[PDB]
This record gives C-alpha cells, structure tokens and sequence, in this order.
C-alpha cells in the first residue's frame, strides 16, 4: 500500500531525479511519457522476468488511483521502489498481540481511544487529532470507536 | 531455509521454491540420446540431452519419456531428470533444502519407495515428503471440500474430499490422459494424408493439439456442421512450411475424453466417472460435492470443456441440485501452487520425513504415519 | 493462506537483465 | 584476372544491395506490426481486468 | 590500376555484406518478437470473451 510512499517520503529529491533520468534513458523512444502496466510487463518479459497480465492489472490498480493505468511522478517513484521488497516479515505476531492485549488496560476486550491518546503522547510525533482520526479510520474497520483484535491484526498486518 | 516444491508430473516437470506464485522452471521431461553417427570432431556432442535442450535438437534425437502412466518405468533417466532439475534449472544444491514430491493416487508402492530412496541416498536431501496430486489442487482453489478431477498428461484421477476428510473408497483413477489424446490425434490425422511417425513428430502433433483442438458443446451437431460448411477448417504451419488444414479432427481428438470407446477403452468418460465417484460418497455430502466440482491439470485446458462437462453432469444429476464447475485460469500450475501453499504452512512443518527416521526404518517409512 | 513472492528477484538483477551492456550504474 | 574479379565483385555488390534493401523493408514492417500488436495486447489486458472485477461483483 | 580498383570493390563488398547479415539477424529477432506478440494477443482475446460470457450467465 502506502508503504512505498512512506519509504520514498523518507527518501529525497535524489531518488526523484534518479528515476526521472532512468525514465529518460530506458523509456527512450516511448510515445506515452509514463510507464503502463502492459509496458512494464513487456519490459519484464524483455529482461527475462515473467509476470502475468492479471498480475499486471492487479499491480497497476494498486499503484494507479485515477484509473489512468500509468504512473504519476509520486506514483512512478512508488512503483519503481515497489518492484523490490527489501523489508518483510512485519514485526512479530505474538509479541504484538500481547502488546495489544495489555493495551486494553481495562481488559474488556475493547480499546479505549484515550489509551491510544496516551500512547501517542508517548510517541510524540508531529501529529494532529485528525491524523490519529484518519489512522483509526484505517484501523477501525467496523467503525465501533475502538480497536477490535481482528482489526488490530488487520491494521498491523505486516507492519514492521 | 526454504523448501523445494518439485512436481514430477508426466510431460512437464514443474519446480520452484516454496512460497511463490508460479514454478520457477517448467520444461518437458524427455531424455533423448542421439541416433545418427556424427562426423564433426570436437563439436562437444553430449550423450544425452534432457529437458528443454532436447526440444531444440529433437531433429536428430530419439526422445523417450521416463514416466509412462504416473508410474516411473526407467529409473536411470528419471534420476538424470532430477539431477538436471536441481543443478541447472534451479542451481541449488539439494543438501540444504527439503523437497515435496507429488504422486498420483493408487500408484504402485515400489515406485514411491524407490523415489524416496533415491532422494535420500543419491541427492541426500534433508527431508522429503510425498503428497497426492489432487489434495494440492484442492489447496490452490482455497476450498476445503469438493471433488477434484485432475486430468494430467499421464493419468486422470478423481479424488473426492469433504471437510478435509478424504474418502479413500471413492477414488476413480482412469488411465486416459493427454498422451493418449496425442496418439489418437496423430492417428486420425492420417485420414487427410499427413503422416507423423517419428518420436520427434509426436511433439509437432502435440503442438497441433494444444493450439487448435477444442471440445464441442454438442458432438452430433458439430459433426453435422463440419460436414456441410467449411467455417471450422483452421490451418497451421509445420516447422518447415507446407501448411495443413484440420477439419473435423479439431473436436474429435478431445472428444475421446467423454467417449473412451474411440481409442478402444471400455470405461466411461470423464463426465460419468465424476458422477460415479460422487454417488459412491455418503448421501449427505453429495450436494456439496455437486456444487464444488473442481477442474485441474493440463488437459482440462481445452476451450469449451467447462461447459460440456457441466451440461453432461446436469443431465446425469438430479434436477434440483446445482452443478457448478470451478475452472480457475491458472489450471495448469494448480497442483504446484497448492504444493507451494502446503509447504509454506507452519502446521505442516513437522510432517516431513526426517533423514534420521529413514535411517531407522528404511525406505518403507513412507507408507507409515508420515504418509 | 499466505502468499510468498520470489519472482520479484532483487531489483539489481532486474535492472541488469533489462540493461545488459548499458548496465553500468543502474 | 582483373576483369573476372571486377565482374564477380559487381555481381556480389548487386546481390548484397538487394538483400540489404529487403532486410530494411522487413525490419520496418516487423516493427510496425509489433507496435500495433503490443497496443492491442494492452487493450485486451485492460478489458480483461475490468470485466473480471465486474464479474466478482 | 585494375588491382587497386578490385581491392577497393572487395572491401566495399565485404563491409556491406557484413552489415546486411547483421541487420538480417536482427530482423529475425524482430519476427520472433512479433510472433510472441501475436500469441499474447490471441490468448488475451480468448480470456476476455470467456470472462464476458461467464459474467452474462
Ligand atoms: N493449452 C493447452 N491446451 C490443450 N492441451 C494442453 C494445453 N496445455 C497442455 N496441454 C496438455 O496437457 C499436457 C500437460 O499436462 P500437465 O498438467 O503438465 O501434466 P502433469 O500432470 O504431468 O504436469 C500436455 O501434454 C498437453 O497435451
Ligand atoms: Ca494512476
Ligand atoms: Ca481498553
Ligand atoms: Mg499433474
């Protein structure tokens, strides 16, 4: 998902110019000015990788939001850093499950968002209340106002 | 470490590391010694080309498959194929990787025992496990019930499964498969003048079958139409020119599946052995098996088979039950995808046949608890 | 049922297979 | 000797030029059909994806 | 004089033949790529029509 967005936002304009020039050199002679799903799939075939057209459509739907089938500058960098998955295994299931079970200090099976507030105060990153609101929206799938254990698994699924 | 999910098959060896989507290396399983004399000196001519190399030099070789019908008839050639698969197509020494072979149902014991003995003595793997080719194809569909018809190239078998409990008394294994269809197509092509005899030209007939043949929805109507119009005659260019035109041989070759009397086999088609396999099951799980009929294997890739089979079963089955035929687009590699999923499971990690166990009980360990 | 991907080989190898002779910096 | 060599050289140059022009034409038509086929393939893949999603729905 | 003319013609013939052979080889590669594109197009077309029919049902 937005994992590659986070990774490249950690990165700087060096990657921007690097991938721009890489497009200039390798995609030289193209008529579209971007990279298409079929375009990248044929490129993979040319180099020797064998992706499938269904996988091509899946990946382009994942990277393309506007439905264009190509890559915006930020989307282009996200896809370029996407093809390699350096970070995997996303923390540990059991330890984080214990952390979440103790997160419910009231131990009622439900997460008070004030506990989330205090934990975030501990985190202290530059964040507004709407940011944690959006994060909960990302996490509170059933919109119950708390953090469900299964939804806790979902939103932390694969999170390093 | 990672596990090697090999899948011997009969016609195409599919292998790759556990946890991926598609096999890493897929290549025909043929070993062909040269047959002519050879006059150039120092050309570096080997004594046996295996795998995909012998599909390019097939003009001067005598290709011979080492697996006839599921069973293995020529152990030296099979050992050569495995050695090639490990060292040149994957380039991973087997001393550091578990292996997960696959085997058809109802096969001779000696075949399986020899397979495990080879894997433990020659290649010296850490641990290997043998699995039935249909349970994997059921894994890949993400189901847990259903009756799977895995019509490979060697043998067609039909294993029904409910709630994870396989029914050993309802497995119907039939030995008609892709190879017999290739031979029958090669035999009916002679009715127009094209004669293919050499074991190398069997590959050309196989390519014709793959690219042109299709399964007719209704056989008699197609036979009548192809005998009046000429809208079916599709042409094909041989490896040297001289295009050929296939008429009503197009849907007569794969029709043998539903009428095995064409090649002289007595048994009933794949449309009726599935219904018989269902009817042997208990009376309370027949609805679920009717609704979750799964297709797999290469030979079930004919264009228009998922409709003919559904029509036939709906004709046979009671009118109230719903008949649904699951035909995923990734049919050919369904068994291997299921094998990867099974090898990637944590619960399965203690079912491997560890080498010390083999040292204590001999090759007959495979029939024991570690199945 | 989880999925594992290995066809996505390390991006350096993909860049090499793409470029070849001109695979000097990328 | 020189006369014969010149005649053979002229004939060889003629045949090589003819083959070269044939090759250039073949390369051009191959590139054209290749690009058209690749675009058709892109269209087909896009249509397949869209209809598959609608089918799941 | 004739020897010089013959040698020059020989050199021109050799270089033009070499370039023609290389471009011919590349043309063969292009034809192989076109054949693969044809196969991909046909397969995708079959995919699309099958999926559409299933969706209708
Ligand atoms: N696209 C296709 N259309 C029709 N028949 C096919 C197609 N692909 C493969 N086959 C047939 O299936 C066989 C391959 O079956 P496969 O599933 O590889 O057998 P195995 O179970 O031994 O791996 C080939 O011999 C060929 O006859
Ligand atoms: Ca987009
Ligand atoms: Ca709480
Ligand atoms: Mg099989």
């Amino acid at each position: 998902d937005d994992i590659y967005k986070a990774a490249v936002e950690q990165l700087t304009e060096e990657q921007k110019n690097e991938f721009k020039a890489a497009f200039d050199i390798f995609v030289l002679g193209a008529e579209d000015g971007c990279i298409s799903t079929k375009e990248l799939g044929k490129v993979m075939r040319m180099l020797g990788q064998n992706p499938t057209p269904e996988e091509l459509q899946e990946m382009i739907d994942e990277v393309d939001e506007d439905g264009s089938g190509t890559v915006d500058f930020d989307e282009f960098l996200v896809m370029m850093v996407r093809c390699m998955k350096d970070d995997s295994k996303g923390k540990s299931e059991e330890e984080l499950s214990d952390l979440f079970r103790m997160f419910d200090k009231n131990a009622d099976g439900y997460i008070d968002l004030d506990e989330l507030k205090m934990m975030l105060q501990a985190t202290g990153e530059t964040i507004t209340e709407d940011d944690i609101e959006e994060l909960m929206k990302d996490g509170d799938k059933n919109n119950d106002g708390r953090i469900d254990y299964d939804e806790f698994l979902e939103f932390m699924k694969g999170v390093e | 470490t990672t596990a090697l999910v090999c899948d011997n098959g009969s016609g195409l060896v599919k292998a790759g590391f556990a946890g991926d989507d598609a096999p890493r290396a897929v290549f025909p399983s043929i070993v062909g010694r040269p047959r002519h004399q050879g006059v150039m000196v120092g050309m570096g001519q080997k004594d046996s080309y295996v795998g995909d190399e012998a599909q390019s030099k097939r003009g001067i070789l005598t290709l011979k498959y080492p697996i006839e019908h599921g069973i293995i008839t020529n152990w030296d050639d099979m050992e050569k194929i495995w050695h090639h698969t490990f060292y040149n197509e994957l380039r991973v020494a087997p001393e550091e990787h578990p292996t997960l072979l696959t085997e058809a149902p109802l096969n001779p014991k000696a075949n399986r025992e020899k397979m495990t003995q080879i894997m433990f003595e020659t290649f010296n793997v850490p641990a290997m496990y043998v699995a039935i080719q249909a349970v994997l194809s059921l894994y890949a569909s993400g189901r847990t019930t259903g009756i799977v018809l895995d019509s490979g190239d060697g043998v067609t078998h039909n294993v029904p499964i409910y709630e994870g409990y396989a029914l050993p008394h309802a497995i119907m294994r039939l030995d008609l498969a892709g190879r017999d269809l290739t031979d029958y197509l090669m035999k009916i092509l002679t009715e127009r003048g094209y004669s293919f005899v050499t074991t190398a030209e069997r590959e050309i007939v196989r390519d014709i079958k793959e690219k042109l043949c299709y399964v007719a929805l209704d056989f008699e109507n197609e036979m009548a139409t192809a005998a009046s119009s000429s809208s079916l005659e599709k042409s094909y260019e041989l490896p040297d020119g001289q295009v050929i035109t296939i008429g009503n041989e197009r849907f007569r070759c794969p029709e043998t599946l539903f009428q095995p009397s064409f090649i002289g086999m007595e048994s009933a088609g794949i449309h009726e052995t599935t219904y018989n396999s269902i009817m042997k099951c208990d009376i309370d799980i027949r609805k679920d098996l009717y609704a979750n009929n799964v297709l797999s294997g290469g030979t079930t890739m004919y264009p228009g088979i998922a409709d003919r089979m559904q029509k036939e079963i709906t004709a046979l089955a009671p009118s109230t039950m719903k008949i649904k035929i699951i035909a995923p687009p990734e049919r050919k590699y369904s068994v291997w995808i299921g094998g990867s999923i099974l090898a990637s499971l944590s619960t399965f990690q203690q079912m491997w046949i560890s080498k010390q166990e083999y040292d204590e009980a001999g090759p007959s360990i495979v029939h024991r608890k570690c199945f | 049922r989880p999925t594992l991907r290995r066809v996505r080989i390390s991006a350096d190898a993909m860049m090499q297979a793409l470029l070849g002779t001109r695979a000097k910096e990328s | 000797e020189a006369e014969k060599a010149a005649d053979e050289s002229e004939r060889g140059m003629k045949v090589i030029e003819s083959r070269a022009q044939k090759d250039e034409e073949k390369m051009e038509i191959q590139e054209i059909q290749l690009k058209e086929a690749k675009h058709i393939a892109e269209d087909a893949d896009r249509k397949y994806e869209e209809v598959a999603r609608k089918l799941v729905i």
